[PDB]
């Protein structure tokens, strides 16, 4: 029976891979802590855990409590069109006055300090660690492409490549036309020369 | 739940006619089913059978047809060794 | 008749009618027996249903398991972080430590992720054969029809049974959002600004009878913890009635204004306002609040 | 290892999964295109050098007609369907639609094994046996039946060839239709299904609609070999047997043929990182092409004595399916344009050779399609030089495409590019000069099916001795680094 | 992308391999005779070029964590078929550091591995050589799914009157939902429990244990799939266009003295 | 007066799979047609409803992703696909197809959208005339769904 | 300290051992493709 | 419990995907024998029973 496995549990076969764990691949035997507990020892992480999570049991507790046992005073029901089977989203996502757009703005210069480039550059890493991947001789990485490539949008591409090279084929055809015919039977228009 | 339930114990259901057979004689394409059947076996199979009542004691007159003429009885010195082993038809 | 190339079902197309026509017998008689109705901008229901503290939108049972699983890990700790022994400084030692606890919260996560799934996967086959778990007339609604082409009364009726199906730790019911419940109410905010507190102090306590080294840092986590716990449950518990009458800045007022649209919209709106408009001069802004405290608040 | 032996026997004779079925199937197919290469190259001998220099009597000239037919049947029957059709065809049909299987599993099975039976009956019948069949691949009676040099029951055993065949292609092309029409996943309607599929079907409808007349042709030249009828004799209808044959013969061309643009299709989409330029377009054309097929088989017997305006209908005909297929050229040359085709690779170039000689060999046939212009064209090298220009360079170098794109997808080893440059450029060279000029000596009155030429046609057969040579060297270099394909290294030190 | 094996066993002048070799294909008198021009340099990791990148390398060698992650036994193949490998590295180890360290409360990394590429024909996705049993259960599912059919269209085809399709009854009911909440004393009706497509939130993310309540901190790795043939990338909120231009340019002028000395021939 | 009995349908299996939730497997296996040119012409010109499309967050949003749900085996990879054209700048000649990690969130970077595929396994009871003709409760299936996570079930094919 | 297998288990590796979609062609900022007379090839061309 | 997979039939092995083409090859080889020596190598029943049979 060779090597039978026992119980079900995952492997890492075909059809299943799983999903990366890139935060163990990059932080490889580098703790996390340095980076996200700033400053805090192993004991001082467990202690500040152990008072976390018993102020958030009795918040939880109180919270629910109080859910559990308060009046109703006001029933909201929301309007939703029939055969739909929840109501559109109030929200937007697009600045409206001027203070909105000051504070979107301010936003989108933090996140790209700190969330777009990072994602640019690990995205452009990416790239080039798949064009070494398909290298030395594996796949076909350089026989078309690269940094010289032209590359046209469709309205200058037929502009300016289509419709000369078929107005070029168009003089080639009416040339050729008439010097075969001239070259076989001799004469433009009189078919065979010297016999008719 | 599963629909097995009606699979074994399914519903009877209460008919007027005396029997299934009828009901269902009440559609038309049934009817013009019958009415073909009915049609075919009427007309031709009643008539076929009159004829070689009427027919029953004469001839068959037809002139017979002319296969193999006399000065081509050789067929030509053609081979004709059917897979059978003789020259026979196997009929 | 002589070929049946069928399927299970015919596709099925929507016939759409329309608005419903009443005349005006119709439309009086609807108009006569409907409550007392207060509509709603649309700012209102958004405020009242917004995500805020429950930022993942995990059920119940999930924050649950994931308390637990949190407590285990702490009473495990002090095994694995004992005992340590490497060459180095104490700044080497320390990090060691860093990465044994990573090292066990790793472990410790897994085994969540893992629960998380089964529980998941009990619940995918819940909704898996609704027609085994359904009792009449239900059943055959469930059986013909798909969720979304439900009638409405009979989907949430079928979906409520689905869900009673499972075990009490097995059903799925969004967990409660601390936030919005303190932004709606103002006692169980002052409830748990009193439980804050007095969990702090508790702690301070606990702290004081400890080595001194231990007691500075963990003063000052402790600090910081109810700092931040505090602007978790309420962002602007520093926006009183007395700041906005100390305060004389239009742009003050204004930036307050934001913040508390943002987050409750409450009468501290009709002070700030008010107060802005006095400061302005602003006769129908004024009229306006009047308008509002009669009606919106 | 009994038990081992016995399973990989069950593995490969119980089967029913599309993959082992469609492996299968290019195995046969490459092993009888090696066959058919080996008795090609006997025949060119046989040419190349005067004075019956390999058959040394006229009287045994039999052994060279022999061998014409068993190549024109080899590689038609059993190297192109089986590659083409039978390969692909099953590996990648289902996979291109999302699902398992064929419909009807046993079924593919079945046309497999049906198949390896009219193989096996033919390879006995044509070497273990005496006096073979030796009629050219085109069956004409009264040659067939009432010869001298036919008269064993081994020519019987290849017709009964030509019979399990036919069924085995039926029960492949019943399948495939099925397969494609209900089991497509679900938001693919039957016109969004990619190129290979459509041509696949369309091949399929060609080869359903005319074998069964194949049949009742063979059934008939059993029956006049065996019981002594007189339906192809002189006193019966040789030209019905023809008509029958050839209405036959030209479905089965362009069954031949779809396949090859349908692989190049799907592997140009694959290598130029682009798409069909008018995919719709193309469909269309394959099924106008289909269609068409149907009404043009009878202009190969232009010569026969067809009336005077039946002639004419068929070189109409002939030219209305040659449109389409100039429609379909253009659209892959714009294809190519704007993409980014790999500059170094076989795939690349032999699908530059395969539009070329396609083109090429298009021509040539559509001259021919000319009732009038036939007349100086039946039966000469003509002929012969347009359906090798076809079938050896645009047919072969489409399966040189796949053969060059799917072998890593396959096994996942990469392709030695060197080596593969070699072995088709010198393929490429070689068999134009072996073929083109068959078309001057056509052209110049040399018939067809001789194995001694007038001294008139000298330097035709000498370049086509130059061709025969590096066609020898371009199949050795092929064969070799197939086998290095599989093989570990041989050498390894420390620099 | 080869293992050479036994390097002993195979370096010898006449071998048991290299007449077989001869024999069926890959290997001849060519070889013995004339290994300068048939065997060359041969196939395998260069010295002098591994040599040459680490040298022209800053000092993001000695900073990356790359020696002790799973591909630490990959090191050699990088560092000669990826000119300024350490320095890409590096850039790419501290963007997920300071992903890492940012103030949001999900910290979403990229993944892109081989199943990062979409296709247009499906045996383009399967690892070769491919399994044995394929789409057993079924084929892909299309997004286009959970997209508004044509209303308009599908009413049009069939003849019915489609006048009414975009305005529909109100619907404002107590019983078309399910999911109910009180909130300060005001009873809320909001969505219907749909199934397991409502908690595609939580399942995507793993929480760090030791983060307080009061600033949580979740791991999400997010899936990129790219067709490979676009030439064009839009990342939606992940990364802004210009951005994305931006770090473009950068890229490739900081990555240009690894690949100025090199021709492409 | 005649009592007439319907001869019933006996065939298990797969048959009783799908006669007993119509729905979802005719969901599963029932086509759905794209559309031709007159209609992309006739479509492409259809108006907007409303001013909402201008301020919402579009279907495929980080925070509104699209949700596509398939069947298999627990952890194994998912086949999605897009039709094309999402965005004006991604191909749309056929339609592109992608495989991706079950339960996580991915993004079309073609198109920039975000969605989540998600397998649901089909677990059901054996077809063998021996299921449950009126709702069951959850201890018989706490215990198959045990042995189902911890050694797996066999496949209907 | 080593928990039951699962797919987004905190031990799962990216997939680029095995390859997926052979045929396709890597795409992204990219150098030139300069030519120059004598100096070494560059890993990311067609020629070795 | 049955974990369900898709619609398609799977497709078992069997026996037929050879016996057919068995079945054929007997046929005809039995026809050009019958064609040859002009006697059956077997009884035509006993054939008829073996391709009732398979
Ligand atoms: C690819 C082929 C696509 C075209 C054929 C599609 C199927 C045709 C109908 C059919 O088979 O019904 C099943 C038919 C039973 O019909 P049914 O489904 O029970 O009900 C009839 C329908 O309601 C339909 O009833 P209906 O009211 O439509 O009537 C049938 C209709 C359509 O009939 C035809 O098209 C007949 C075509 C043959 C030539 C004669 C007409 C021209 O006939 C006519 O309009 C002509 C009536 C006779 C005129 C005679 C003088 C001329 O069964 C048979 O006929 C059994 C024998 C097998 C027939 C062929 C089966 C399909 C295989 C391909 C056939 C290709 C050859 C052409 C067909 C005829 C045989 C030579
Ligand atoms: C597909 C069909 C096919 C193929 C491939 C070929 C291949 C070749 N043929 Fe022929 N041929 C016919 C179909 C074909 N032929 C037919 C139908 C006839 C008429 C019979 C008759 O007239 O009755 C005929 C007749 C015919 C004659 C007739 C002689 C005479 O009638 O006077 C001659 C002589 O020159 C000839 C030569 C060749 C040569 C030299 C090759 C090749 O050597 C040149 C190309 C060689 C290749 C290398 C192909 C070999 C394939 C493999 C290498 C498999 C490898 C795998 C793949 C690449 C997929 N062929
Ligand atoms: C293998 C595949 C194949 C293909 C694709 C074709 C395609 C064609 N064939 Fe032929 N043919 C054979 C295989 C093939 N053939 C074989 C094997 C034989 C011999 C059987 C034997 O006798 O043993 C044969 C024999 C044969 C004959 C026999 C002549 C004779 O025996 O008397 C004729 C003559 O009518 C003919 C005609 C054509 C025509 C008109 C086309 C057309 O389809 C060609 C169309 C192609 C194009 C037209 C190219 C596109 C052109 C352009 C790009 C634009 C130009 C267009 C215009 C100006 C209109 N073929
Ligand atoms: C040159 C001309 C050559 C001859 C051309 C003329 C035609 C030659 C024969 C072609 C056969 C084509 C068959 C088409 C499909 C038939 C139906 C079919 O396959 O149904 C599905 C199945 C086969 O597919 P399956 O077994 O894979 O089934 C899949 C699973 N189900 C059933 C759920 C769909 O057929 C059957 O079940 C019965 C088929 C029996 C066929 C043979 C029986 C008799 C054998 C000969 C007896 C002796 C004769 C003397
Ligand atoms: C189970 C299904 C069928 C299986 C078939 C297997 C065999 C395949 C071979 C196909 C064709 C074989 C042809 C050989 C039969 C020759 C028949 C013959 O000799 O015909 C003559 C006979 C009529 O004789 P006649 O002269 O008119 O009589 C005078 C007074 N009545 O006329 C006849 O007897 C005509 C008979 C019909 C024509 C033949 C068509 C095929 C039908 C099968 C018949 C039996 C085949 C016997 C073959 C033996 C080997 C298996
Ligand atoms: C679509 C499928 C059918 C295609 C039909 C195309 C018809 C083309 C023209 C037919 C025709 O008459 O062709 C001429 C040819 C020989 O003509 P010839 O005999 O010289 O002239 C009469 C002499 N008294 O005539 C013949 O050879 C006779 C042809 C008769 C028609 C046979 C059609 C095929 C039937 C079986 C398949 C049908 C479905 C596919
Ligand atoms: C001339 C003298 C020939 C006989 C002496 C021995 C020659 C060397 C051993 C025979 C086998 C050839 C070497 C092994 C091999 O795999 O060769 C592949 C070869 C393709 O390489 P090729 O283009 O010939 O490279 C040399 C360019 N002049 O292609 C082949 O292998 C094709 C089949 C063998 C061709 C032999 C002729 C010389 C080929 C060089
Ligand atoms: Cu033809
Ligand atoms: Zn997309």
């Amino acid at each position: 029976l060779g090597h039978m496995r026992v119980g079900a549990l995952w492997q890492s076969n075909a059809n299943s891979r799983g999903l990366p764990n890139l935060l163990k691949e990059v932080m490889a035997a580098e703790p996390i802590y340095p980076y996200t507990h700033p400053g805090l020892s192993a004991k001082q992480i467990l202690w500040n855990t152990k008072f976390n999570l018993k102020l958030e049991k009795d918040l939880i507790s109180i919270a629910e409590s109080a859910v559990q046992s308060q009046t109703v005073n006001k029933v909201v029901i929301p309007t939703m069109l029939t055969g739909d089977v929840n109501p559109k989203s109030p929200a937007s996502v697009v600045a409206k006055d001027k203070y909105q757009l000051a504070k979107q703005m301010a936003e989108f210069q933090y996140k790209k300090s700190y969330f777009e480039k990072p994602w640019g550059y690990m995205f452009a890493y990416y790239c080039d660690e798949d064009r070494a991947r398909l290298c030395g001789g594996i796949g076909y990485v350089g026989h078309h492409g690269g940094g010289d490539a032209e590359i046209l949008s469709y309205t200058e591409y037929v502009s300016t490549v289509v419709y000369p090279t078929i107005f070029y084929m168009a003089i080639t055809f009416v040339v050729s036309l008439f010097l075969m015919y001239y070259y076989i039977y001799g004469t433009f228009f009189s078919s065979t020369r010297n016999r008719f | 739940m599963s629909t097995n339930k009606n699979v074994f114990f399914p519903p009877a259901l209460h008919l007027k006619e005396n029997s299934i057979f009828q009901y269902k004689f009440k559609n038309l394409a049934v009817r013009h089913d019958a009415a073909r059947l009915g049609i075919i076996l009427a007309g031709p199979t009643l008539f076929y059978w009159f004829t070689v009542y009427y027919f029953k004691g004469m001839p068959n007159g037809l002139p017979p047809v002319l296969l193999n003429p006399f000065v081509n009885r050789n067929y030509r010195g053609q081979k004709r060794d059917m897979p059978w082993g003789t020259d026979c038809a196997f009929l | 008749s002589a070929w049946n190339f069928q399927e299970l079902m015919e596709s099925r197309i929507p016939d759409y009618k329309g608005r419903p026509n009443r005349s005006g017998a119709e439309l009086e008689q609807v108009k006569a027996a409907l409550p007392k109705i207060e509509f709603m901008t649309s700012y209102e229901f958004d405020v009242l249903t917004k995500t805020r503290s429950n930022l993942t939108k995990e059920y119940s049972y999930q924050r649950d398991m994931r308390l637990k699983v949190t407590e285990l890990m702490l009473d495990e700790a002090p095994h694995e972080l004992e005992g340590l022994a490497v060459e180095g400084d104490a700044a080497l030692k320390q990090l060691a430590e860093l990465k044994a606890l990573q090292t066990l919260t790793e472990y410790a996560g897994d085994l969540l992720e893992g629960q998380n799934q089964i529980v998941q996967r009990v619940n995918d086959f819940v909704d898996s054969n609704p027609v085994y778990l359904l009792d009449q007339p239900l059943r055959e609604e469930a059986r013909w029809n798909l969720l979304p082409e439900m009638d409405h009364k009979t989907r949430s009726l079928v979906r409520t049974e689905l869900r009673d199906w499972l075990p009490a730790e097995y059903r799925q019911t969004r967990a409660v959002d601390l936030q919005q419940v303190a932004a709606f109410s103002p006692p169980v905010k002052a409830d748990m600004f009193r439980a804050i507190e007095a969990r702090a102090k508790d702690a301070e306590a606990e702290i004081r009878s400890l080595p001194p080294a231990e007691q500075a840092g963990l003063l000052a986590l402790v600090k910081d913890n109810v700092a931040k716990s505090k602007a978790f449950i309420d962002p602007t518990y520093d926006i009183t009635p007395e700041a906005i009458n100390a305060c004389n800045d239009v742009d003050a007022l204004r930036a307050m204004a934001h913040r508390v649209t943002e987050y409750s919209g409450d009468a501290r709106l009709l002070a700030i306002y008010g107060k802005a408009a006095q400061l302005t001069g602003d006769t129908a802004a004024q009229a306006i609040l009047k308008e509002a405290k009669d009606l919106v608040f | 290892m009994i038990n081992n032996i016995m399973h990989m026997i069950n593995k490969y004779t119980l089967t029913t999964s599309h993959k082992i079925i469609g492996i299968l199937y290019g195995y046969m197919g490459y092993i009888a295109g090696i066959l058919g290469y080996i008795i090609s190259m006997l025949i060119r001998m046989e040419l190349n050098t005067q004075g019956l220099a390999i058959v040394r009597k006229v009287k045994e000239v039999t052994i060279y007609n022999n061998w014409i037919t068993i190549h024109g049947l080899i590689m038609l029957f059993v190297f192109i369907m089986p590659v083409g059709i039978g390969f692909y065809g099953n590996y990648l049909i289902p996979m291109l639609i999302g699902t398992s299987e064929l419909s009807m599993p046993r079924m593919n099975g079945i046309s497999f094994w049906m198949l390896i039976v009219g193989v096996v009956i033919f390879v006995i019948s044509n070497v273990l046996m005496s006096k073979p069949i030796s009629s050219g691949w085109t069956l004409y009676p009264p040659l067939s039946t009432r010869d001298a040099d036919n008269i064993g029951v081994n020519i019987d055993l290849s017709l009964l060839v030509v019979h399990v065949l036919g069924i085995s292609s039926t029960i492949g092309s019943v399948n495939y239709i099925t397969t494609n029409k209900y089991n497509r996943h679900v938001g693919l309607t039957f016109m969004n299904i990619n190129i290979y599929n459509f041509s696949i079907i369309v091949t399929s409808i060609l080869l359903i609609g005319s074998l069964p007349i194949l049949g009742v042709a063979i059934t008939g030249l059993l029956l006049d070999r065996n019981i002594n009828s007189t339906i192809y004799d002189v006193i019966g209808d040789p030209v019905l047997y023809q008509h029958l044959f050839w209405f036959f013969g030209h479905p089965e061309v362009y069954v031949i043929i779809l396949p090859v643009f349908g692989l190049t299709s799907l592997i140009l989409t694959s290598i130029i990182h682009k798409d069909i330029f008018g995919r719709e377009g193309m469909m269309y054309c394959i099924i106008s092409i289909g269609v068409v097929g149907y009404f043009v088989w009878a202009h190969h017997m232009f010569t026969v004595g067809l009336d005077i305006d039946s002639r004419s209908y068929f070189s109409i005909a002939t030219s209305i399916i040659s449109i389409p297929t100039s429609v379909k050229m253009f659209s892959y040359i714009n294809t190519w344009a704007s993409g980014r085709g790999f500059r170094g690779n076989n795939s690349s170039w032999s699908f530059f050779s395969f539009l070329i000689c396609f083109c090429f060999g298009g021509f040539t046939g559509l001259l021919l399609s000319s009732g009038s212009l036939d007349i100086m064209l039946h039966d000469t090298y003509f002929v012969v030089g347009h359906f090798h220009t076809v079938l050896s360079l645009a047919a072969t170098f489409g399966l040189l495409i796949a053969h060059y794109f799917f072998l890593p997808i396959i096994f996942s080893y990469s392709i030695f590019e060197s080596f593969s440059f070699y072995h088709t450029f010198l393929l490429l060279v070689g068999a134009l000069l072996v073929f083109y000029p068959m078309h001057l000596a056509g052209l110049s009155g040399m018939a067809r099916r001789v194995p001694e030429y007038a001294d008139i046609f000298i330097p035709f057969m000498t370049v086509g001795f130059h061709g025969t040579f590096l066609l020898i060297f371009s199949t050795l270099t092929f064969i070799r680094s197939y086998f290095q394909f599989l093989s570990h290294i041989n050498h390894s030190n420390y620099l | 992308g080869t293992n050479p094996g036994d390097i002993a066993l195979n370096s010898k002048r006449f071998t048991v391999g290299k007449f077989v070799a001869w024999a069926c294909g890959g290997w001849g008198l060519k070889d013995w005779i004339f290994p300068s021009l048939f065997i060359g340099r041969g196939d395998g990791p260069d010295f002098d070029r591994i040599v040459k990148h680490t040298l022209q390398s800053s000092s993001a060698i000695e900073k990356v964590n790359w020696f002790d992650s799973p591909f630490a036994c990959y090191t050699e193949w990088f560092v000669e078929h990826f000119p300024g490998f350490f320095d890409s590295r590096y850039r790419f180890e501290m963007s997920a550091k300071t992903i890492l360290a940012n103030k949001y409360p999900i910290k979403d990394f990229p993944v892109v591995d081989m199943r990062s590429w979409r296709s247009s024909r499906l045996f383009d996705l399967f690892e070769v050589p491919h399994p044995e049993h394929t789409f057993v259960f079924g084929g892909p599912v299309l997004l286009n799914t959970e997209a508004k059919r044509a209303e308009r269209l599908e009413q049009e085809w069939h003849g019915k009157d489609g006048t009414f399709v975009d305005v529909h009854p109100l619907n404002v009911a107590t019983e078309s939902h399910t999911e109910v909440s009180v909130i300060g004393g005001i009873k809320v009706y909001n969505g219907v429990w749909q199934g397991g497509k409502d908690s595609w939130k939580r399942d995507s993310a793993k929480p760090e244990l030791t983060a307080p309540f009061h600033s949580p901190i979740w791991y999400r790795n997010m899936f990129i799939v790219k067709n490979a043939d676009q030439l064009v990338e839009h990342f939606g909120e992940n990364l802004s266009d210009e951005t994305w231009q931006e770090v473009r340019k950068e890229h490739l002028a900081f990555h240009e003295r690894f690949h100025k000395d090199y021709s492409f021939a | 007066d005649s009592v007439h009995v319907f001869r019933p349908e006996f065939a298990q299996g797969k048959f009783r799979i799908d006669l007993d939730q119509p729905a979802k497997q005719n969901k599963l296996q029932q086509q759905i047609y794209t559309l031709t040119d007159d209609e992309r012409e006739m479509y492409e010109d259809e108006p907007y409803i409303g001013v909402d499309h201008l301020y919402e967050a579009h279907k495929g949003s980080k925070e509104n992703p699209v949700v596509v749900e398939a069947i298999g085996v627990h952890g194994n990879d998912v086949f999605t696909g897009c039709l094309g054209g999402c965005h004006k700048d991604a191909a749309d000649a056929v339609a592109y197809y992608t495989i991706v990690p079950p339960n996580t969130l991915a993004v079309c970077i073609d198109c920039g959208i975000h969605f989540v595929a998600r397998i649901n396994e089909q677990l059901t009871f054996w077809p063998d005339g021996t299921q449950p003709w009126e709702k069951v409760d959850f201890k018989a299936v706490e215990g198959f769904l045990y042995k189902h996570y911890k050694y797996g079930s066999p496949l209907m094919i | 300290l080593h928990a039951d297998p699962i797919f987004n288990g905190s031990k799962v590796v990216r997939s680029i051992q095995m390859m997926r979609s052979y045929h396709r062609l890597p795409v992204g900022p990219e150098p030139p493709h300069l030519k120059i007379r004598g100096a070494p090839l560059h890993p990311w061309s067609m020629y070795t | 419990m049955i974990l369900n997979t898709n619609i398609n039939y799977g497709g078992r092995n069997s026996r037929l995907c050879y016996l057919i083409p068995l079945m054929v090859h007997t046929i005809f080889l039995y026809l050009a024998y019958l064609i040859y020596y002009n006697i059956n190598l077997i009884n035509i029943y006993l054939l008829l029973i073996i391709i009732i049979f398979i």
